[PDB]
């Protein structure tokens, strides 16, 4: 009823804009009220809240012109720096496709800063790629030295500057002169100016405030953080480590051992990330990420039955995407089910919320047509999921095949080379030029387009038989 | 109906009402001492409803009571002095309300009644916000309740009589509440974070029993005590799920991946732990042993309060009341359905609709294989010009743009018209000058009109484009001046007629010996013959001959088809120059090569300025001093060349561009000679100027002389040249920057010399 | 208050670094396009940049020796009050003013250095 209190129920509900703008109008109707000011605070701030643990995310500077591990050639191993690509694609010459996306996922470095601005801008993270990673009340106004006297104001002020604002350092300085109110016996702020600091990039000054932080009060959020910066620092096994000694605190949270896995996972070790994602089964069961990425394992090592399973899992549990119906339609095509096939591919076409998936989705059904026997249902859906998205190396590099079946050779070149120069890393469009072109003689080529090739997928034999011939011939 | 919340007795509770935690109540409230469970809801309007579910119909609703203020908390409890009975406890905003809801029956199941005696009312001096209740202390047979103000004040009221108000020390906001017997505490989720549990003795005396400083703050509090062998606080943060030990250290702890909503431990299965039951905002309840995921299931509705109460002859039911109004009791469902495509008979494939259809389809497919009208008028007389456009139908998104030259300048590029409705005219006007010193390859000019034609199988339109062309006027870029005599370059175009007056041809141009002086200062001389039927030009530049040349030639065809005559030819008995032309084509590639080095230099120099800039970061990023003079002096140094590198490459890129205007006008003049000089029809001369006019500046990828020397080639390779070898080894299409223009003069100096021998050009 | 203002100082250096290997990346996209107006402005921004964070650096390391010069006062002070009792007296009047310090106990400090 009152304006305060249906402003904080709604607050409570998760409403926040009903809160927020009764709180404008509480505000204005009475200036010496601060309850509603933070409350409007909070509501603001949470309206566009995001884990700060899950908002990783690197800029071509941070990963050329920022240095910060200690070694530089690690035993292999020990740094972060399966199915071979004969089975399952590849976004990148290593790193093969996951089968969830955080957005803080890498595939990959780019080496030079030439390297990294000339390839697409999704390529090594999970949204385009950057050069580095009325107003409610006036950041320069507030003294937080004032502030900063009393927590209640303090915490919520905080989280609204540093989510909100996302102003760093006058969050650091409120948190700063918050701490030294505070007396340095609170882990709260010690956990956020180490947050702080990590965005300002001072991983050492931030790992300092995580330790700090944990010898007071042993929280997850803290393991998460400090194995984020052993991350950061290119120690895969400090933060291996640093996980365990949390599972012993935590002896069974889904969090730690997802994120054991998750390094398991990108030292390029699934053995051991499929163990843990299975101990977070053991334990969750409805765990999207494990579910998903044990899902996709089984689809490529020649168990499409059982991902139909887990997939069908993820389908009870009431998740409803493109992406999940693309999954299912693919695992039922290949484990024989094909009375659920098409309908799943119709579902996700309807689903698709851009150009790239549905012309995932229309490459796919290209795949199931291409099964079915019939290379004219076949070449239309690799030409709608060019249509759909240009830049769609896979659907040139099968339309080229097909084509080159049909007898058209200089439709497959062309479309092998625009494919071979979408993605290098893809060592189908090379081989399939070099063969075609060693067909018709033109060694030269041949060789340049077996080399490339041999450098993005290297234990494939048929390469290596076309490149000794290759060289025999130049000798 | 694996992991769905499957429905039992359900109802929507109003007409866009709004109810909160504390609303939903579950217990004995009619004391019919049975053992069945009554749903009791209040509103944030009135409405206190109280339900006996039998399973919707009508005997349910036991009662839906309208009170005059909103209704913020519900709950059943010993809330009177003398008898043992649990009574109705009801909070609003500024009023406790305690109702004794008694049922009298009829001799018929629907001639029974219930009413709610109001037992007793306080009134409160404070907006409370929610409130629990216990046996505060040690009392036995006694429910006495606490309300918390939303202004952070707790008031005790011990039933029917207010005991007293202490306030809760620094808080803002208020908070969950909930109460402890195992520790006698009132325990408190503060807006610092802070977890406070205070013993009642010492809030009866006025502090704090202890805190625990939890990252965040809590929806619920829920101090569970229906197992008594180790008590134990839950908390529902509104990230993390909490449960606390009765000393004040965690338990244990969960951090939560989704945002919940309403939480509740029921009773406990195993040894020690305790099964609990949370509810997301993406509406999906679950059910967690201590901390492990047991079981999960989607709800219809995100829950705003959730109990576990036995209803008609079923314990452990699910009752889920939302803030719009669902109240649905619920169980879970354990049917693993198979995955199969239904095997019905009735609906079967309408082959005939879809195969019409189909072959439609197919037969747009099978024929793939086998209206606007632009006008621009350009004035006599900076000239302006003016474009008419016209449509037939409903045109969509139209945009018209003028495109005239490097050196010509518009004075309006760009009209928008978002819709123009049929048989309707456009008419844009703007006006074309020179702005600059060298003379343009062409006085053309082009309009370009994108449209859209809204059809049938698309509404936004198959995108279509139209275009004209206008030609200016000569008098824009020139003016007449003093004739020269001896210049360094000429060249003389023979006709079969009378040689005609200049004074004619250009009657702003005044003489039969003429002089033309262009914006810029190139000079040009045109002498008509008077004893051959000739005319010559010179100048000192062999560009600017082409200008003059061109309208020499245009005009003469305009005069005799004026006049009558229709015999007329321009031979151009001679040899095409090729001497004069191949300057400017060296000129041209020198500017190429010196702006590579100059980029290759500029890279080496941004290579040393990033490893310097770099080591003064790596030098800023340590705490100690250090001295870095040196360091910074050397900066500075590598920007003034950066500087004066960038300078030069834009001096370069000026003048590569210039000298890319005059090789255009060079060689439109070069392709006219070889036209005259071969009587080339107009196709043969399309595909000259398609092969040697290229593009309209260089790029650095594509330049010209890469794309001119590919296309000659195909040309020699597949038109004139026959043998084989000759075709494999000279001649070679390649699209990368040259090494030198040897092989295209060569090749230039081969297409005019096979041109010569009776060689004709083709496509394919 | 020299730890806030070292604190303070790192924290916009580490801020104007971030911007110059933004500003470092940006200036090689605009020189891979030969596009050199837009590349020389971001020269010229690295060029005040650098200024910028020379200044801080001399302010920096300024009160970075000013603070080495108040820790070795605090120790030695400390030792120099050890120093002046003979035997088992000299680690116990030690470790009392370390932990008088560790607790920021200043007149705990001086009470332990006066008598104790």
């Amino acid at each position: 009823m009152e304006p305060l209190l249906l402003a904080w129920s709604y607050f409570r509900r998760r409403r926040f804009q009903l809160c927020a703008d009764l709180c404008t109008q509480m505000l204005e109707k009475s200036p010496c009220d601060q309850a509603a000011w933070i409350l409007k605070a909070r509501a603001l701030t949470e309206m566009v809240y995001v884990d700060e643990i899950d908002v990783d995310e690197e800029g071509i500077a941070e990963m050329i012109l920022d240095e910060n591990a200690i070694a530089q050639v690690p035993r292999p191993g020990t740094s972060l720096k399966g199915p071979s690509p004969a089975v399952r694609p590849v976004t990148q010459a290593g790193r093969p496709i996951t089968g969830f996306l955080r957005p803080s996922t890498q595939s990959g470095r780019p080496g030079t800063i030439e390297q990294a601005i000339k390839t697409p801008r999704t390529a090594y993270t999970a949204r385009p790629i950057a050069s580095s990673s009325g107003p409610f009340i006036n950041l320069s106004r507030l003294n937080l030295a004032k502030y900063a006297q009393k927590p209640k104001l303090a915490k919520a002020l905080f989280e609204y500057i540093f989510h909100h604002e996302n102003d760093v350092k006058t969050a650091l300085d409120l948190a700063a002169l918050s701490t030294e109110h505070s007396q340095y016996k609170d882990w709260w702020w010690k956990v956020q100016i180490g947050k702080c600091y990590y965005r300002l990039g001072l991983y050492r000054e931030a790992e300092k405030q995580f330790k700090s932080a944990l010898k007071q009060q042993e929280m997850v959020d803290t393991f998460l953080y400090l194995a984020k910066v052993y991350i950061s620092l290119d120690q895969p096994l400090t933060a291996l480590n640093l996980f365990k000694q949390g599972l012993d605190k935590f002896p069974g949270e889904v969090t730690l051992l997802c994120g054991i896995a998750r390094i398991y996972e990108e030292m390029n070790n699934i053995s051991s990330a499929t163990e843990y994602y299975k101990e977070v089964l053991k334990q969750d069961n409805t765990h999207v990420e494990a579910i998903a990425c044990i899902g996709s394992n089984h689809f490529y090592t020649d168990q499409p039955e059982v991902a139909l399973r887990f997939y069908r899992r993820l389908l009870q549990m009431g998740v409803y995407n493109c992406q999940l119906f693309n999954n299912l339609g693919l695992c039922c095509f290949y484990a024989q089910q094909y009375d659920m096939t098409l309908t799943s591919f119709e579902r996700a076409l309807s689903l698709a919320e851009n150009e790239e998936e549905v012309a995932d989705v229309w490459y796919n059904l290209g795949h199931v047509a291409v099964g079915t026997g019939d290379t004219n249902l076949a070449h239309q859906c690799f030409r709608l999921a060019l249509v759909s998205n240009n830049q769609h190396a896979e659907a040139y590099n099968n339309l080229a095949v097909l084509e080159m079946r049909r007898g058209h050779v200089e439709q497959a070149k062309a479309l092998l080379q625009t494919a071979s120069s979408l993605a290098p890393h893809m060592y189908e469009p090379h081989f399939n030029f070099a063969t075609i072109s060693d067909k018709i003689g033109d060694l030269q080529r041949s060789y340049a387009a077996a080399k490339k090739s041999e450098a993005a997928f290297p234990d494939h034999v048929d390469t290596q038989h076309l490149i000794k011939q290759l060289e025999q011939h130049f000798a | 109906s694996l992991f769905k919340a499957r429905d039992w007795w359900s109802t929507v509770l109003g007409d866009k009402e709004e109810f909160d935690q504390g609303c939903l109540c579950l217990a004995d409230v009619d004391n019919t001492g049975n053992g069945q469970d009554k749903i009791i809801v209040g509103s944030f309007m009135g409405y206190l409803r109280i339900f006996n579910p039998h399973p919707a119909q009508a005997e349910d609703l036991l009662l839906e009571v309208h009170l005059r203020d909103p209704i913020l908390q519900v709950e059943v409890g010993k809330f009177v002095s003398g008898t043992e009975m649990l009574h109705l406890a009801v909070l609003h905003s500024r009023k406790l309300c305690v109702y004794s809801v008694s049922g009298t029956l009829g001799n018929v199941e629907h001639g029974n009644q219930y009413q709610i005696k109001l037992m007793y009312e306080h009134n409160l001096q404070r907006t409370a916000c929610n409130m629990t209740y216990g046996s505060f202390g040690g009392v036995k047979g006694r429910d006495l309740i606490c309300i918390q103000s939303v202004d952070g004040m707790l008031m005790v009221f011990e039933q029917e009589s207010y005991a007293f108000g202490r306030f809760l020390p620094g808080s803002l906001l208020p908070g969950p509440l909930a109460y402890s017997s195992r520790t006698d505490s009132f325990i408190t989720v503060s807006s610092c974070h802070q977890v406070e549990s205070y013993k009642y003795q010492v809030l009866a005396f006025a502090v704090v029993d202890w805190t625990l400083n939890i990252g965040e703050q809590a929806i619920d509090i829920c101090i569970v005590s229906f197992i008594q062998s180790a008590s134990s606080v839950f908390v529902l943060g509104e990230r993390n799920f909490f449960c606390l030990k009765d000393n004040g250290q965690i338990q244990f702890m969960k951090k939560l991946d989704y945002s919940p909503s309403c939480f509740l431990p029921y009773c406990s299965v195993s040894e020690g732990t305790i099964n609990t039951l949370i509810g997301n905002h993406n509406n999906m309840l679950h059910i967690y042993q201590d901390v492990t995921l047991k079981w999960a299931t989607q709800l219809p509705h995100v829950p705003v309060a959730v109990r576990v109460g036995c209803l008609h002859d079923l314990k452990g039911v699910i009752v889920t009341l939302s803030d719009d109004g669902h109240l649905q009791c619920s169980y879970l469902g354990t049917d693993p359905s198979l995955f199969q495509a239904p095997k019905v008979e009735s609906r079967e494939l309408n082959y005939d609709e879809l195969d019409m259809e189909l072959k439609e389809l197919q037969k747009v497919i099978k024929n793939v294989n086998k209206d606007l009208k632009v006008s621009a008028m350009v004035s006599p007389n900076s000239v302006t010009v003016k474009v008419t456009l016209k449509n037939r139908v409903a045109l969509q998104k139209i945009k018209l743009s003028i495109y005239v030259q490097p050196p010509l300048v518009l004075t309006g590029d760009q009209f928008t018209f978002e819709f123009m409705a049929p048989e309707m005219t456009r008419t844009v006007g703007f006006s074309v000058y020179l702005k600059g010193s060298y003379s343009p390859p062409e006085l053309e000019g082009n309009a370009v009109v994108s449209y859209s034609r809204p059809t049938e199988r698309n509404p936004d339109g198959i995108p279509r484009v139209s275009q004209c062309k206008f030609r200016l006027p000569l008098k824009l870029v020139c003016l007449p001046g003093q004739p020269s005599k001896t210049a360094s370059h000429k060249l003389t175009i023979d006709t079969n007629k009378s040689p005609v007056s200049l004074l004619s041809l250009f009657p702003g141009f005044a003489v039969n010996v003429m002089g033309f002086r262009f914006l810029g200062g190139s000079q040009v001389t045109l002498l008509a013959s008077k004893t051959s039927q000739r005319y010559r030009i010179q100048s000192e530049q062999f560009e600017d001959l082409w200008l003059i040349t061109n309208e020499l030639i245009i005009r003469l065809q305009e005069y005799f088809e004026k006049q009558g005559i229709k015999d007329f030819t321009c031979s151009f008995s001679g040899s095409v120059p090729l001497e004069e032309y191949f300057e400017l084509i060296d000129h041209h590639f020198e500017l190429r090569i010196n702006g590579e080095k100059l980029e290759e230099l500029l890279s080496e120099r941004a290579v040393q300025f990033r490893a310097i800039q770099r080591r003064l970061l790596t030098r800023f990023k340590d705490k100690t001093p250090a001295p870095l003079q040196h360091l910074d002096t050397l900066l500075d140094g590598t920007y003034k060349q950066v500087i004066a590198l960038a300078d030069a490459v834009e001096e370069n890129q000026d003048n590569l561009f210039q000298s890319f205007t005059r090789l255009k006008s060079a060689t439109h003049l070069v392709i006219l000679l070889i036209g005259l000089w071969q009587k080339l029809s107009a196709d043969q001369i399309a595909i000259l100027e398609a092969a040697f006019l290229p593009l309209q500046q260089d790029t650095q990828e594509l330049g010209w002389e890469e794309t001119v020397d590919a296309a000659l080639s195909h040309l020699l390779k597949t038109c004139l040249s026959k043998s084989s070898k000759e075709q494999a080894l000279n001649l070679n299409s390649q699209l990368g920057i040259p090494k030198d223009t040897s092989q295209l003069k060569k090749h230039i100096t081969l297409f005019c010399d096979r041109l010569a021998k009776g060689g004709r050009l083709c496509l394919s | 208050e020299y730890h806030s203002v070292h604190q303070k100082l790192s924290a916009d250096m580490a801020d104007n670094s971030n911007l110059i290997r933004s500003l470092l990346v940006q200036a090689e996209d605009a020189r891979l396009m030969r596009d050199m107006k837009t590349m020389k402005n971001r020269y010229k921004e690295l060029y005040d940049l650098n200024k910028d964070l020379l200044n801080g650096y001399k302010i920096r390391c300024n009160n970075h020796t000013e603070l080495l010069g108040s820790l070795k006062a605090v120790n030695q002070a400390i030792q120099r009050a050890g120093h002046l009792r003979v035997g088992k007296p000299k680690n116990q009047v030690i470790t009392a003013c370390r932990d008088a310090i560790r607790s920021n106990n200043i007149n705990m400090l001086f009470r332990i250095m006066r008598v104790g």
